[PDB]
Formats: C-alpha cells, sequence, structure tokens
C-alpha cells in the first residue's frame, strides 16, 4: 500500500515549478505581449489563465494526489475504458526528450564557448562567415551571432535537408552525454535526489534572472525596449487571434498532459492541500514569464538604441532569440564574458527540471504498471537515457536541427491537445465531476467551488477545442527559412503524432471485447472506478 | 429552508439492534457530508461516523467501529445508521449533522433522537397528590417509579406556565422518581380545583390528580 | 483520540462581565480545523465559531476566538442573558473527530433565602405500602444547598432523593426536591417529619416540620 513521498514540501513544489517553467517562458511569451497589444495582451491571457490553464494544472495535480499511481495507472483505475490516456499521454513524453534534451546540449556547448576574452560570435571576420554577415541583425543579411551558431556550431550549411543529416558533431554528441549523465544521477534514485537537484535546477534561474534584470534595466535604452514590451493596444482585444495566442500559451505554459504532474503529485500526502499547490505554481510559472520579458525587452531596447537595430529585427521567438539575438547584445556590453556565462547556465537549467519531470513522468508511470522495472529502476534508466542518446546522435548531425524541428512541430504539438480533451471529458462526465468533488475533499478539506466545477466540464473542452481549432487554420506543410520539407517527412511527423493518441481508441476498443457481457453490461464495467470493491 | 430531522431511536435492550434515520431537506443532499453525533445523558458531545457525500469514503470512531454502519441515500434524501451489539454507553440523544466542509465544522444539527439501551423493563408510573398539612399556597405531584423516560407533567392541562418547578428525573433501582411543584394564591385554590396531569407513553399510563384538602 | 479540554467546567457570570474560556488539545491541532459550538438547554447544539476565529452566521459581535497548536480560548467582550449555555470545542485537525469536554456558563443573581415547604406522603402511597415525604426547595441562589431529615429528632440520612433544576431563564434562581422514601410501617412507627435546609443565605437552617396528629 505505502509507497515513497518527497522529503520536504518545497521538493514537490521545486520539482513542479521547475518542470512548468521553460524556456517557453522565455521566448514564446515576451514576444506574444509584443505582437498582441503590450500590456493589454495580458487580458486574454489572464482570462484564459483563470478558466482554461489553472483548472487544468489543478485537475492533473489534484488526480496525481488522489490515486498515487502514475498516468498508465491512474487513468486505468479511474476509468478502465479509457485506460489508453496513460499509455498516449507518456509516450508523448518519450518522444519529447528525443528532441528536447539537444535545446539544453546547445547550451551547454555555448557554455563551454564562452570562456575566452573575446566571444567568438561578435565579429564577422572568422572561417565560417560569408559576404553577407554584419555586426548586427539587419533586413537582408546575416548577423555575426547568427552564423556562428549556423555555420560554426551546427554547421546546418552543409545539410540540403532531413534526407541528408551529414557528419555527426562529437563536440555536440559529448554535449548531449553529458547532459544525458546529469539527468542520470538526478533521477536515478528518484525523488530522494530528485526532489533536491530541483532546488538548484529551478532556483538558479530566478538568481540569474535577478543580476540579468539589473544588467538589462542599467543599460541605456533600456526603458524604450519596457514600452515595445508592454505599451497597451486594447485593438487586440477583439482580434480572436490574441486570444487564440493567449489560450495557446496559457494551456502549453503549463504543461498538463504530459501525465508528470500527475506522476509529481502521486508522492505526495494524501492529506496535502493539493488546491495551494496548483495555484501557488501556475501562478509562479505565469510570473517567470512576466519577470523575463523585462530581461529580454531591456537588452532588446539597448540594442535598438545604442547598437542601431530595428525592433522587428530583433523581436524574435524561437531558440535564435537566446542564441543569436541576446548573445549578440551580451557581447557589447562591458564584462560580457560573466553576463554570457551565466545566460547559457540559465538556459541549461532552465530545460532541466523541464527534461526531468518529463523523464519522471515515464518511469514512475511505468513503474507502477510493471513491478519488474521497478526494482531495476537504475538499470531501467540507463538502456533509456542510452537509446536517448544513441537516436540522439541524429541530432548532433550537422542537420540535427531539421530533425529537431521535426519532432518539434508533431511529437507533443497536436499529440497533448486531443489527449488532455479526453482527460477533461473522462474525469467531469465519465467519471463525473460530483465524485471528483468527493475525493478532493478527502483530501484536502472541502469540495471544489461551483467555479471549478464549471470550468472542469464546460469551459474546458471548450479551451482545448478553441485551440484545436485554431492550430488547424493556421496550418501549412513544414518550413524552416528557405527549406521546404518534402511531403512524407510530413507524413513522417504525422505518424509520431498519431502513434501516441492512437492509444484511445486501440486500448479501449481491445479492453472492451473483455471482459464478458453484452455491449451494455461492459461499459458498465469500463466505467466502474478501481475503488469500487 | 435548511432542516434535519431524527427518526427511529426508543428502548433497546444489551446485544439488541436498532436503525436511525435523518430526513434532509432544504439542500442538494448529494453534496454534503453527514456525520452522527451523540450526546451522552451528562451532556457529553461525541463524533460517532462521517459518511461522504457519495458515500465512498466512510470514517467511525474506535469506540463504536465494527458495530454500527452508516448509511446513505441521496435518492430520498436520507440518512441512516445501523447498530448492533448495543451496550448501555450507546445511551445518548444521536444528531444528525452535515459537516462537509471540513474547515468549516457541523453547520447544522437535527432535533435528534433518543436511544436508551438498558436490560430494565418499562413500567408505569405511579401518580401522588402532594397537598399541604398563608400569602401563597405551593402544593406538588410525586411521580414515583416508572422507565423509561420520559414522562409528560403539566398542571391544570397545561394553563398554567410559571409558579411551577418540574424537577428532572433521577434513575434509582432502575425506575424514575419524577417530582413537581406549582405556587399559587391562597385565595386561588382550594376554591378552584388544581389538577396535576402525568403522560407516560411508553407504559400508556395517562393521569389526572386533582388536590384536595384535609 | 485527540483529547480536547476545556476549563472551566461551571462558570458563573453577572451581565456585562468579560469572560474567558479556553479549550487546549493532547495533540497540536491546526488552527483552520477548530471550531465552538454553542449549545442551549434541551435544544441541539448550533456552530457559533469555525475556524478559531470566525463568527458564524448570526453570531453577535460580541463573541471572538483565538489560538493555536495545543491551546485555544474563546471569549465573550460583554456577557448578556441570552448566552447563557453549554460551550463546545471541536477540533477538525484528524479523525476520529472529538469535542471538548464543554464548558457551562451560567449568569449571577442576588443570592435568596430558599421557599421550603414540605408534604406528608399521600393517602394513596400508603394503601400501596410506602410512604414518600416529599420537601420542595424553591427559588434560591447559589445552586449548592444542603437538605437535612430527621425524624422524631434523629438525623435520618439514607432512602432520600434530590434533583436540582436548571438555572431558571427569568429571576436565574433554582430548586430542589428532596423525596424521603419510607415503608408504610417505618412511617408509622414514627412520631414526626422534618426537612431542614442549610444555605449560605442564612446563618442558621430554614425549618419545615409536620406531623399526622394534626
Ligand atoms: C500577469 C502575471 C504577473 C500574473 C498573472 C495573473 C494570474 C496569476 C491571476 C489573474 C486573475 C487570477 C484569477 C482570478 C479568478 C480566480 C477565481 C478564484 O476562485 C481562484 C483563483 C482565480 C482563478 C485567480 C487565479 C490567479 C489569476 C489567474
Ligand atoms: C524577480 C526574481 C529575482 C524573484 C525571485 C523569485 C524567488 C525568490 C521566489 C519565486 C518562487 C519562490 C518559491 C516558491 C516555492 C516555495 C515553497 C515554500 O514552501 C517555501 C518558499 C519557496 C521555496 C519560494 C522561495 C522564493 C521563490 C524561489
Ligand atoms: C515540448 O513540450 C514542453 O516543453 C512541455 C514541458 C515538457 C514536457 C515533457 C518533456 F519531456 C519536457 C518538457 C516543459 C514546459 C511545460 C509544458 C511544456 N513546456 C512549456
Ligand atoms: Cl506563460
Ligand atoms: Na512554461
Ligand atoms: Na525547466
Amino acid at each position: 500500500d505505502e509507497r515513497e513521498t518527497w522529503s520536504g514540501k518545497v521538493d514537490f513544489l521545486l520539482s513542479v515549478i521547475g518542470f512548468a517553467v521553460d524556456l517557453a517562458n522565455v521566448w514564446r511569451f515576451p514576444y506574444l505581449c509584443y505582437k498582441n497589444g503590450g500590456g493589454a495582451f495580458l487580458v486574454p491571457y489572464g482570462i484564459m489563465l483563470a478558466v482554461g490553464g489553472i483548472p487544468l494544472f489543478y485537475m492533473e495535480l489534484a488526480l496525481g494526489q488522489h490515486n498515487r499511481k502514475g498516468a498508465i495507472t491512474c487513468w486505468g483505475r479511474l476509468v478502465p475504458l479509457f485506460k489508453g490516456i496513460g499509455y498516449a499521454v507518456v509516450l508523448i513524453a518519450f518522444y519529447v526528450g528525443f528532441y528536447y534534451n539537444v535545446i539544453i546540449a546547445w547550451s551547454l556547448r555555448f557554455f563551454f564557448a564562452s570562456f575566452t576574452n573575446s566571444l567568438p560570435w561578435t565579429s564577422c571576420n572568422n572561417i565560417w562567415n560569408t559576404p553577407n554577415c554584419r555586426p548586427f541583425e539587419s533586413q537582408g543579411f546575416q548577423s555575426a551571432a547568427s552564423e556562428y551558431f549556423n555555420r560554426y556550431i551546427l554547421e546546418l550549411n552543409r545539410s540540403e535537408g532531413i534526407h541528408d543529416l551529414g557528419a555527426i558533431k562529437w563536440d555536440m554528441a559529448l554535449c548531449l552525454l553529458i547532459v544525458y549523465l546529469i539527468c542520470y544521477f538526478s533521477l536515478w534514485k528518484g525523488i530522494s535526489t530528485s526532489g533536491k537537484v530541483v532546488w538548484f535546477t529551478a532556483l538558479f534561474p530566478y538568481a540569474a534572472l535577478l543580476i540579468l534584470l539589473i544588467r538589462g534595466l542599467t543599460l541605456p535604452g533600456s526603458f524604450l525596449g519596457i514600452q515595445y514590451y508592454l505599451t497597451p493596444n486594447f485593438s487586440a482585444i477583439y482580434k480572436a487571434e490574441v486570444w487564440a495566442d493567449a489560450a495557446t500559451q496559457v494551456f502549453f505554459s503549463l504543461g498538463p498532459g504530459f501525465g508528470v504532474l500527475l506522476a509529481y503529485a502521486s508522492y505526495n500526502k494524501y492529506h496535502n492541500n493539493v488546491y495551494k499547490d496548483a495555484l501557488l505554481t501556475s501562478f509562479i510559472n505565469s510570473a517567470t514569464s512576466f519577470i523575463a520579458g523585462f530581461v529580454i525587452f531591456s537588452v532588446l531596447g539597448y540594442m535598438a538604441h545604442t547598437l542601431g537595430v530595428r525592433i522587428e529585427d530583433v523581436a524574435t521567438e524561437g531558440p535564435g532569440l537566446v542564441f543569436v539575438v541576446y548573445p549578440a547584445a551580451i557581447a557589447t556590453m562591458p564584462a560580457s564574458t560573466f553576463w554570457a556565462l551565466i545566460f547559457f547556465m540559465m538556459l541549461a537549467t532552465l530545460g532541466l527540471d523541464s527534461s526531468f519531470g518529463g523523464m519522471e513522468a515515464i518511469i514512475t508511470a511505468l513503474s507502477d504498471e510493471f513491478p519488474k522495472i521497478k526494482r531495476n529502476r537504475e538499470l531501467f534508466v540507463a538502456g533509456l537515457f542510452s537509446l536517448y542518446f544513441v537516436v540522439g546522435l541524429a541530432s548532433c548531425t550537422q542537420g540535427g536541427f531539421y530533425f529537431f524541428h521535426l519532432l518539434d512541430r508533431y511529437a507533443a504539438g497536436y499529440s497533448i491537445l486531443v489527449a488532455v480533451f479526453f482527460e477533461a471529458i473522462a474525469v467531469s462526465w465519465i467519471y463525473g465531476t460530483n465524485r471528483f468533488s468527493e475525493d478532493i475533499r478527502d483530501m484536502i478539506g472541502f469540495p471544489p467551488g461551483r467555479y471549478w466545477q464549471v470550468c472542469w466540464r464546460f469551459v474546458a473542452p471548450i479551451f482545448l477545442l478553441f485551440i484545436t481549432v485554431y492550430l488547424l487554420i493556421g496550418y501549412e506543410p513544414l518550413t524552416y527559412a528557405d527549406y521546404v520539407y518534402p511531403s512524407w517527412a510530413n507524413a513522417l511527423g504525422w505518424c509520431i503524432a498519431g502513434s501516441s493518441v492512437v492509444m484511445i481508441p486501440a486500448v479501449a476498443i481491445f479492453k472492451l471485447l473483455s471482459t464478458p457481457g453484452s455491449l451494455r453490461q461492459r461499459f458498465t464495467i469500463l466505467t466502474t472506478p478501481w475503488r469500487d470493491q | 429552508e435548511v432542516q434535519l430531522v431524527e427518526s427511529g431511536g426508543g428502548l433497546v435492550k444489551p446485544g439488541g439492534s436498532l436503525k436511525l434515520s435523518c430526513a434532509a431537506s432544504g439542500f442538494t443532499f448529494s453534496s454534503y457530508a453527514m456525520s452522527w453525533v451523540r450526546q451522552s445523558p451528562e451532556k457529553r458531545l461525541e463524533w460517532v461516523a462521517e459518511i461522504s457525500s457519495g458515500g465512498r469514503y466512510i470514517y467511525y470512531s474506535d469506540t463504536v467501529t465494527g458495530r454500527f454502519t452508516i448509511s446513505r441515500d441521496n435518492a430520498r434524501n436520507i440518512l441512516h445508521l445501523e447498530m448492533s451489539s448495543l451496550r448501555s454507553e450507546d445511551t445518548a440523544m444521536y444528531y444528525c449533522a452535515r459537516g462537509e466542509v471540513r474547515q468549516r465544522g457541523f453547520d447544522y444539527w437535527g432535533q435528534g433522537t433518543t436511544l436508551t439501551v438498558s436490560s430494565a423493563k418499562t413500567t408505569a408510573p405511579s401518580v401522588y397528590p402532594l397537598a399541604p398539612v398563608g400569602s401563597s399556597v405551593t402544593l406538588g405531584c410525586l411521580v414515583k417509579g416508572y422507565f423509561p423516560e420520559p414522562v409528560t407533567l403539566t398542571w391544570n392541562s397545561g394553563s398554567l406556565s410559571s409558579g411551577v418547578h418540574t424537577f428532572p428525573a433521577v434513575l434509582q433501582s432502575d425506575l424514575y422518581t419524577l417530582s413537581s411543584s406549582v405556587t399559587v394564591t391562597s385565595s386561588t385554590w382550594p376554591s378552584q380545583s388544581i389538577t396535576c396531569n402525568v403522560a407516560h407513553p411508553a407504559s400508556s399510563t395517562k393521569v389526572d390528580k386533582k388536590i384536595e384538602p384535609r | 483520540e485527540n483529547v480536547l479540554t476545556q476549563s472551566p467546567a461551571i462558570m458563573s457570570t453577572s451581565p456585562g462581565e468579560k469572560v474567558t474560556m479556553t479549550c487546549r488539545a493532547s495533540s497540536s491541532v491546526g488552527s483552520s480545523y477548530l471550531h465552538w459550538y454553542q449549545q442551549k438547554s434541551g435544544a441541539s447544539p448550533k456552530l457559533w465559531i469555525y475556524s478559531t476565529s470566525n463568527l458564524a452566521s448570526g453570531v453577535p459581535a460580541r463573541f471572538s476566538g483565538s489560538g493555536s497548536g495545543t491551546s485555544y480560548s474563546l471569549t465573550i467582550s460583554s456577557v448578556e442573558a441570552e448566552d447563557a449555555a453549554t460551550y463546545y470545542c471541536q477540533q477538525f485537525s484528524g479523525y476520529p473527530l472529538t469535542f471538548g469536554s464543554g464548558t457551562k456558563l451560567e449568569m449571577k443573581r442576588a443570592d435568596a433565602a430558599p421557599t421550603v415547604s414540605i408534604f406528608p406522603p399521600s393517602s394513596e402511597q400508603l394503601t400501596s405500602g410506602g410512604a414518600s415525604v416529599v420537601c420542595f426547595l424553591n427559588n434560591f441562589y447559589p445552586k449548592d444547598i444542603n437538605v437535612k431529615w430527621k425524624i422524631d429528632g434523629s438525623e435520618r440520612q439514607n432512602g432520600v432523593l434530590n434533583s436540582w433544576t436548571d438555572q431558571d431563564s427569568k429571576d436565574s434562581t433554582y430548586s430542589m426536591s428532596s423525596t424521603l422514601t419510607l415503608t408504610k410501617d417505618e412511617y408509622e412507627r414514627h412520631n414526626s417529619y422534618t426537612c431542614e435546609a442549610t444555605h449560605k443565605t442564612s446563618t442558621s437552617p430554614i425549618v419545615k416540620s409536620f406531623n399526622r396528629n394534626e
């Protein structure tokens, strides 16, 4: 009956804080505030967070602390018919590990390359440069920080597509190995250590954000970047695309449906106030994004003033923001080597605690389903990370970015949405809100308010569908720069995107032919919760 | 709006079994965790059993567990409590409460039903008129040797409300002895016919005892 | 169990005074899990103060709550007569749930001497073979009084039944009924009957005697 528990309350919180906080809080968010009406964007963001995000963030956490088991077993016990939810969710977190950990590797490679008196990405007279190189971003040209990250670090120029991955960057394979070594000795003996490793990975970014906020705000032209960041424009409120961007970002920044919030909370005490944990964590997540926004744009404004570069050419999203745009600015300011070291170290610690939970979601949900590998945690996570590293060598290739970009757009993008959708429908309609409220009451003390109950069954499916429907609208064949992916790569992507949620009906169908009885007397069996004995 | 009524209850011999019920009204019953709380004759409160809004989580006290069985019927809005192997300690006024929110406690309490677990047998009371061997004359009404509680004593069919003192029953030799005094003017009686009435339901004994001088 | 102890058990107080009842737990109790209940006589309890300090609905602002860990206290700023009841504290921290022993509020009054009335055994009781001499003691304060049975100048101290009443809600006095129960024979070998009330209101007892030869 007894499983292990967090060796301290903060361990759990820092684990959930650490997972939820991501580089997406750095480059997805401050960009969205920029393009969708400044401070006015906080209104659809705030509302979508209140009625959509936090309710879902709460739900999975509550399920974790209640059913006390991983993603596969929790949904198997909740609703036997939709046990496939547990399966679809876990291997989603398995696919992500194939491309997400290469971001941390990039951050380490830059950290190792920052040990110098003159940063290598400042000049345009290097071995890797082209005549189209300029000291900073410009319309029609390339920058020094861009060609460094592209032609030297990635050597992406030597690739003609995903069909041609080229050679293997062993300086990159080393960094990837280093990452998996760190993720290894952190999750190897479980929450006893992983609940302590997060004390660094989830706290250091805030330390770095502090001294980057100070450095960023002392720069000349820092206040100008703040204006670009938060100058109100309530015309965006009328735009549904803004409400979509607000809804999307809110949902993807809290990250339910990875079975990690489910896994993490499953190590909590049964009578732990999980309601306070959900509200606290979700806020800090959104608050972290807000803080990071100042850090970026104070530096971004500094470039648009004392370096003479258009704000349109620096207000960038994606990895380009912190691998090209931001380091270029650091290179100009005094004590550049210092800011460069702590910035890339921040980026590394921003992904580790997220990767921890992503991997932990796998290990935990598998240990509760198959008792054999629970006694074999070390030997299992050995082969798992070895598989990650082996396949991860494809990410360390010259055309490794093309493989990374394919998985990024397919593996987690759509697979999550229709998985979390079935999560909300199962709990609120199949399982039912009235007995879910009964569980939470028995745990923390009080049944959820009418607000959370309405949000869980009416607002949540609409919210998720509203996001899913617009992501369908803005779809266009996978493209990066000039390179258009061949339609077999897109087909390959949809397979990886489909191999997840294909578990929902498949397991439902397979677990429907058993056990014996009429059609009506089997839906009853497969909707009967495990705790009716 | 919110109203809780407790039925069942009565006299049960040791080892026996009785089912108490609670009829709810004025709220969505399937949204409030009910709970039984009993009160010993020395006016001491003691929690017995809690049942969830869906009746999936059950909590008992250790002095009670193994014997009692709290039950719920959210369809007809009724709360049950089935008792077995009763002992004399279980003698109390059992209340019906709805403590759905823990950090608040029981917000509404029912009227309460009385359970007496004794081996003693029901006997009828003997009512004795008490008459004086003065500004105001005081006479009495002795009700001796009945079981179990309770009884209903009033004066002149309850026309009088004060000047009257009804003393509580005191158990002795498995029998209760109750008394009551009424004070009137020296004019009023004996010119009036003041009478003591006593009503003991358990034994079907209804008496009136008009009091006379010398 | 998490036994709650309240002090003090009976508390006397004249209207206007400030009173403080305490509630200490054997184990540490969450602050938002301790609640208070008021139970007036002959009525079911009511939620009075939930979550330590938060007053319930309908509770006047004269009430307050304070405390933490293993020490809590309810406090009435200015006591009114309608606050005369018994107050139970209750911890919700863990199961099984436990109530405090409870504290009892009783108003203060200018001390009054009892109106003692003595009664001969009814002729009907003498027919059955018994003889109960009843002695009523009405309207005194404070509650503690001591009755004294004497027959023919000799102190008889066995076979009597005492019964006090609850504090009156109008004049705040008490009343007691002593019932010397005798067999008819023992009733007749003996000449006289006397009940004496030794109260603090008087230096010497209030005596009441009657005889059959008159
Ligand atoms: C912009 C950054 C700095 C802060 C983000 C604002 C967020 C954290 C705020 C704004 C509006 C807030 C919500 C307003 C409404 C409620 C109802 C309440 O019963 C639960 C909390 C909840 C859901 C709040 C949660 C926190 C909330 C979502
Ligand atoms: C603008 C930046 C620099 C502010 C830095 C924010 C830091 C200091 C804040 C944000 C989140 C906070 C943590 C949130 C979670 C907990 C759990 C709580 O039980 C102990 C405090 C602790 C551990 C907090 C410590 C302080 C904290 C780390
Ligand atoms: C690609 O998807 C993600 O990165 C999600 C999350 C995460 C989930 C799984 C994983 F293996 C690594 C990270 C990290 C943070 C929280 C949810 C969402 N991210 C914004
Ligand atoms: Cl965010
Ligand atoms: Na995030
Ligand atoms: Na992270």
